[PDB]
């Protein structure tokens, strides 16, 4: 057999590689991790070295104090058993305020309060990671894709456990801490709002989430089978296109009649991912603010 | 009603959007051509972006794109047909004439250097604290082509430093020359390399590098080329 | 027309089938002995789709239905216009699709690139052949695969998992969703990652892949790395599709209850199943 360039079939290794340094803050790298043998079939053999400064390290700490406080309701759930713990583990429920608390922080621990923390610190946790995102960027002099492509994850993430309840004025219409408590979340909010395969947003999303997969398909097949021609060196073919950029689009110039360059491949992955959770967020938060039942609006709207 | 302005707007953007994506990949290879390289008489309804222009790092210029295209080579290849969209055949020797699957394009003749603008692709004797850290070490093994014979012995693996992945191996022949052969078409395997893509008697035709201890992008897509180019034109030599 | 480079690689062979007999273009399509395949399997499907609407009596996109017989028929034929032409339209279905794989291989074979595209598009194909020929032989009949249509297909995949309870509970589902949603994310951060070094700030060079290891270790503590990210991106896509096509094939077949039971299994594991407290005692 031709070999087909999914693992490899050897590794090289040199020094540690510490990265570029452009306007980075060298005090807050740490130095490398170890190098991983399995990893490096597949990707990179080394770990780190890893970048923290003060808005890491709070949305480190502030992701911890979330899973801490989810975490500690779990056990209080399970009688502080670990046989139970282990058993129940996906059945354990950390639920937000009933609707008679309305948008008040006035509910007890018990019954509301712990959910309210626990939400509080994603929100830092999140929020701030964004920002390290973009911060990480601007030191290198790169551009803020990154950080704009993760704004629209944020958005879906925003609309179903914030923006929409404070419109629904109640923070019950936000969505539970839970494995399996979250799954009923998502069928009941269907079931309740005439089900969601009737809103067009979600159907749009659909169609996306699947172009995602389709494109992703496409892109990799096609980087991989054209690397014997050294395509994966993406910035250097965009710079001075090579035998591997003209093969990739003439592959599918010849099969569907048209095709891309090596940049604008990624302009149709950035957008075909994002338009997922934008398309997403829009469709949940029209959906009992304007929208009670899309069945209904779809029989009135086309 | 707002979910119906929402939805309407959302179209006209998506219809926007894919304007604007097709249009961003028609920076290179446009405008279109008739088979004589002329410019043809129906460019699409997409007309062609406004330029941009990428900075290139270590005071390599820049790209300004679209523009003049233009294949800086000479293509041995002649019709087959009286109309527009057979083949052409290839007027000498495909694999020397760097035509079809053997072809390669006229990129700059100096190597991809890397951040700090050394040389992107090394081999590993001139790599500091470069070695094989996992699978079979192919230097030493002997090279053998889809002809079954032995076209010659791996000398060195040609590493990516900053990535740290083995591009290419280079391979000395008969003659005591070398070659480079692209990772993606060799087997290592236990007691031999095996190229399923060319059989031993075209192993002296790839193309060689001007200076033994780097390559230039046109050097690798000359190489890249006429060992891909293999597949379709070894096939008689071929024994698999 | 041509690309400004394309000419070059217009040369004879990589036919599979047929010699130089369909080696040629039209326009920038390929042909091939497999492109005329196509075209006969999808012009025969349209037609036929378009011969189901007029004895459906409706011609609106939103509302041409073609169903599969009726599960009283079995895995037999039924007439044409109560279940029939469901059954040809799917072989000229997996005929099209199967053709265009080919036609891809033949592309690879011409242009000395690997068969990876097709092998991935393979995938797609028998998340297809799950629905509307592994499961239906499977479960007796051909009544179980969905109906084409735009509007009616999605009805079929909300009975059909509701069939099960909330479908969410099956377990090779929730792998195949992981999977999509991964990949999207991969999908994201890759043509961002790409695009942010092709695209600094404002009167900057273009950055370098050590730029882009760079970002992410920064970021995360790791970089996959420009191989891959490609590999990865192929893997996630693929995985989400193999898990969808296991998640089906084993329901109405193996598995036939409300799936959110089937995890009893863990709850009941002896050594804890009797111990009080918690969800479940
Ligand atoms: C419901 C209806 C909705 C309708 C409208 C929906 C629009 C969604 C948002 C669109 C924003 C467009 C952003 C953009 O242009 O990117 C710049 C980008 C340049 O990127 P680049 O050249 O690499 O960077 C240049 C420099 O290096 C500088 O690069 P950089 O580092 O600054 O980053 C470049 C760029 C590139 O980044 C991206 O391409 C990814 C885009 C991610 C955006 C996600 C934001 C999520 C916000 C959630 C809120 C949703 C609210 C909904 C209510 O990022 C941005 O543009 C900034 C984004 C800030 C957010 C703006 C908030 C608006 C909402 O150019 C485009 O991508 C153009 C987009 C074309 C859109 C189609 C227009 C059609 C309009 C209708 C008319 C058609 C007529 C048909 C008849
Ligand atoms: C995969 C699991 C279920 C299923 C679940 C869903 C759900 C749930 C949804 C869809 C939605 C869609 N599905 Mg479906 N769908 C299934 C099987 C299929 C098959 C098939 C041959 O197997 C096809 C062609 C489609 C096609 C479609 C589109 C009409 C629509 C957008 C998809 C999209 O963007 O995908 C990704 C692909 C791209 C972005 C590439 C573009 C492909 C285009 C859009 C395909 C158009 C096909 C055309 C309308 C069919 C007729 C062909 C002609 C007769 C020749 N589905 C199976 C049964 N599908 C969404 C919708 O809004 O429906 C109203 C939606 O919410
Ligand atoms: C019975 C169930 C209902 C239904 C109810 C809903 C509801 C309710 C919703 C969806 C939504 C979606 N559904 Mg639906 N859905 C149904 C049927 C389907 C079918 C199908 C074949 O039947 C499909 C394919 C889909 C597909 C989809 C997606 C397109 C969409 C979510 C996109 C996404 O990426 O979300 C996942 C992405 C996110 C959640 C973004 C998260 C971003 C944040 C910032 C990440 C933070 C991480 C945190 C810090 C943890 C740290 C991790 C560390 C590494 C440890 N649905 C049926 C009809 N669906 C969502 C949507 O947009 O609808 C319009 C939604 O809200
Ligand atoms: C655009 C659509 C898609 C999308 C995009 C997207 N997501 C993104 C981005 C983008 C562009 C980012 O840049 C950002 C990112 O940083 O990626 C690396 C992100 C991101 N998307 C994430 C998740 C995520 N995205 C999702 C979805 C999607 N993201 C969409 C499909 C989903 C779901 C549900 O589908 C999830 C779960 C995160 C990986 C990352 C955002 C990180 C973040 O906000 O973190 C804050 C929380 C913490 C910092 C807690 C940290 C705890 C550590 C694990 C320390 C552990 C120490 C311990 C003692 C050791 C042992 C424990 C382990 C064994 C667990
Ligand atoms: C395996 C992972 C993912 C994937 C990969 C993938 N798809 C691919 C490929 C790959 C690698 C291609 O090479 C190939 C391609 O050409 O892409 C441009 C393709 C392709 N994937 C496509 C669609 C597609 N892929 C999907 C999914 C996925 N594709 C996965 C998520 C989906 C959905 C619904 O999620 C769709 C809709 C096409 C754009 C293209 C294949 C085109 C093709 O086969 O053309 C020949 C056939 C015709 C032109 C028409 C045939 C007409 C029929 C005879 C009648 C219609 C019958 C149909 C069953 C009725 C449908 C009614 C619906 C409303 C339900
Ligand atoms: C880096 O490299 C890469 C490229 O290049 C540089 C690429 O281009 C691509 C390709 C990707 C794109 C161009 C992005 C856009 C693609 C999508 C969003 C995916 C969805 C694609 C479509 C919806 C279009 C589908 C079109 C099809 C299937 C063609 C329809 C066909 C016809 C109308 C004609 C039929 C032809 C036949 C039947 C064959 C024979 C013809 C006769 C006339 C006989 C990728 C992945 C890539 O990674
Ligand atoms: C220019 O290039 C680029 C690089 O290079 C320079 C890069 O570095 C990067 C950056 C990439 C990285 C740093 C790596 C990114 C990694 C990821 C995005 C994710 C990788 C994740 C996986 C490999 C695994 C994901 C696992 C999944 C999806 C499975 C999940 C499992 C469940 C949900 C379990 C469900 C429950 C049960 C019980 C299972 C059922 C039980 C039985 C059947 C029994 C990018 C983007 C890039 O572009
Ligand atoms: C989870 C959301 C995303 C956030 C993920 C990032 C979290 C990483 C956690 C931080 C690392 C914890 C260990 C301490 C870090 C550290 O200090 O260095 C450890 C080492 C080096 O040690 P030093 O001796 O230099 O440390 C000096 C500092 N002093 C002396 C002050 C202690 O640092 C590292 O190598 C970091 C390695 C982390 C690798 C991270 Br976890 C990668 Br593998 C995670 C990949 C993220 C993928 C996200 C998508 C999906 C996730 C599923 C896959 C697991
Ligand atoms: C999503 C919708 C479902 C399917 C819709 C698209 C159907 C397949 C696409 C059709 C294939 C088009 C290629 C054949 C047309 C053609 O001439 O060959 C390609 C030509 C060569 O022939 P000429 O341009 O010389 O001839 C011009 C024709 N007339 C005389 C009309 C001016 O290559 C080109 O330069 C034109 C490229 C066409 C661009 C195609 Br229509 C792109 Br915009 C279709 C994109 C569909 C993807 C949908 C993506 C979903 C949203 C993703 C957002 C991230
Ligand atoms: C930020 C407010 C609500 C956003 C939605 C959060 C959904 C819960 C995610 C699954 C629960 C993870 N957990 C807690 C079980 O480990
Ligand atoms: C791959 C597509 C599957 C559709 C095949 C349908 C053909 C059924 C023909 C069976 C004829 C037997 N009989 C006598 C009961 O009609
Ligand atoms: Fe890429
Ligand atoms: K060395």
């Amino acid at each position: 057999a031709e070999y087909q360039n999914i693992f490899s079939q050897v590794q090289v290794r040199g020094p540690a590689d510490l990265g570029m340094t452009e306007d980075v803050n060298l005090a807050n790298r740490s130095g490398v991790g170890p190098f991983s043998t399995l990893l490096g079939w597949f990707g990179n053999a080394q770990l780190g070295p890893i970048y923290l400064g003060s808005l890491g390290v709070l949305s480190l700490f502030s992701g911890l104090m979330w899973f801490f406080t989810i975490g500690i309701w779990f056990w209080y759930q399970a009688g502080w058993n670990p046989a139970v713990f282990l058993r129940d583990l996906f059945f354990f429920s950390l639920e937000p305020p009933a609707p008679e608390y309305g948008l008040s922080f006035a509910a007890p621990l018990k019954e509301g309060g712990l959910w309210l923390i626990a939400s509080f610190f994603m929100f830092v946790a999140v929020w701030s990671w964004w920002g390290r995102t973009y911060l990480r960027a601007q030191a290198l002099g790169m551009g803020k894709h990154t950080a704009w492509a993760f704004l629209s994850a944020i958005w879906l993430w925003m609309v179903l456990g914030f923006i929409r309840p404070i419109l629904m004025g109640s923070w019950s219409e936000a969505v539970p801490y839970g494995i399996f408590s979250h799954l009923d979340w998502t069928n009941n909010f269907s079931l309740v709002h005439g089900n969601l395969f009737y809103n067009p947003f979600h159907g749009l999303s659909i169609a996306f989430l699947y172009g995602s997969a389709l494109l992703f398909a496409m892109h990799g097949a096609t980087i991989l089978a054209v690397s014997r021609f050294g395509g994966e060196r993406e910035l250097e073919q965009i710079a001075d296109r090579g035998t591997a950029a003209e093969r990739a689009a003439l592959f599918w110039r010849w099969t569907m009649g048209f095709n891309a360059t090596m940049e604008g491949i990624h302009r149709w992955a950035i957008w075909m991912a994002v338009l997922v959770t934008l398309t997403g967020g829009i469709g949940i938060l029209l959906s009992g603010t304007v929208v009670d039942n899309w069945y209904v609006w779809g029989q009135n709207h086309g | 009603d707002l979910a119906s302005l929402a939805i309407y707007s959302f179209w006209i953007f998506l219809a926007g959007l894919i304007y604007y994506l097709q249009t961003e990949n028609m920076r290179e290879g446009y405008p279109l051509e008739n088979e004589d390289g002329t410019p043809a008489a129906n460019q699409g309804p997409f007309p062609l972006p406004k330029p941009k222009t990428f900075i290139l790092p270590h005071g390599r210029g820049t790209l300004t794109v679209p523009g003049p295209e233009s294949e800086d080579r000479p293509i041995a290849l002649a019709r087959t047909a009286v109309s527009e969209g057979f083949p052409h055949a290839p007027t000498g020797d495909p694999m020397k004439d760097g035509v079809g699957p053997a072809s390669w394009v006229a990129r700059r003749d100096l190597p991809e250097l890397d951040g700090h603008g050394h040389n992107k692709i090394k081999p590993m004797k001139a790599a500091a604290g470069f070695h094989v850290s996992a699978g079979k070490n192919p230097i030493g093994l002997p090279v053998r082509g889809c002809d079954l014979e032995i076209a010659g012995k791996v000398v060195d693996i040609w590493v990516d430093i900053p990535e740290q992945m083995a591009r290419f191996l280079e391979v000395e022949l008969k003659d005591g020359s070398t070659r480079l052969l692209p990772m993606q078409m060799v087997k290592v395997q236990s007691n031999r390399v095996h190229v399923n893509a060319l059989s031993s008697d075209l192993f002296a035709g790839i193309p060689t590098i001007k200076s033994p201890t780097e390559v230039t992008l046109l050097e690798e897509d000359k190489i890249c080329g006429y060992v891909a180019g293999g597949l379709m034109y070894a096939a008689p030599k071929r024994k698999s | 027309a041509l690309l400004s480079f394309e000419r070059k690689y217009r040369v004879p062979g990589g036919t599979l089938v047929g010699g130089n007999l369909f080696d040629f273009w039209v326009g920038p399509f390929y042909v091939g002995f497999f492109g005329v395949a196509t075209f006969f399997f999808a012009a025969l499907g349209i037609i036929l789709i378009a011969w189901s609407a007029v004895l459906q009596g409706t011609w609106n996109p939103q509302l041409i239905s073609v169903y599969p017989p009726a599960l009283e028929y079995g895995l037999g034929g039924a007439p044409l216009a109560k279940g029939g032409l469901w059954q040809i339209i799917t072989i000229c279905a997996t005929g099209a699709f199967v053709s265009w794989a080919l036609r891809e291989v033949e592309i690879c074979r011409k242009l000395g690139i690997g068969y990876h595209i097709p092998f991935a598009f393979a995938f797609a194909i028998l998340a297809y052949l799950t629905l509307v020929l592994f499961r239906p032989v499977m479960m007796g009949a051909w009544g179980y695969a969905f109906p084409y249509g735009i509007w009616t297909h999605l009805d079929w995949v909300s009975n059909t998992g509701y069939t099960y309870g909330n479908f969410h509970y099956n377990p090779a589902h929730m792998i195949a969703i992981s999977f999509f949603f991964t990949n999207a994310l991969a999908l994201a951060l890759h043509g961002a990652l790409v695009l942010s070094a092709a695209n600094p700030e404002k009167g900057k060079e273009m950055r370098t892949p050590d730029h882009e290891d760079t970002f992410f270790r920064d970021l995360v503590g790791y970089s996959i790395g420009t191989l891959g990210i490609h590999r990865l991106g192929l893997l996630l896509s693929l995985s989400a599709v193999f898990f969808s096509a296991l998640c089906m094939i084993i329901t109405g077949t193996i598995w036939f209850d409300q799936w959110v039971d089937w995890w009893q299994w863990w709850v009941k594991l002896p050594w804890w199943a009797n111990i009080p407290g918690g969800i479940n005692g």
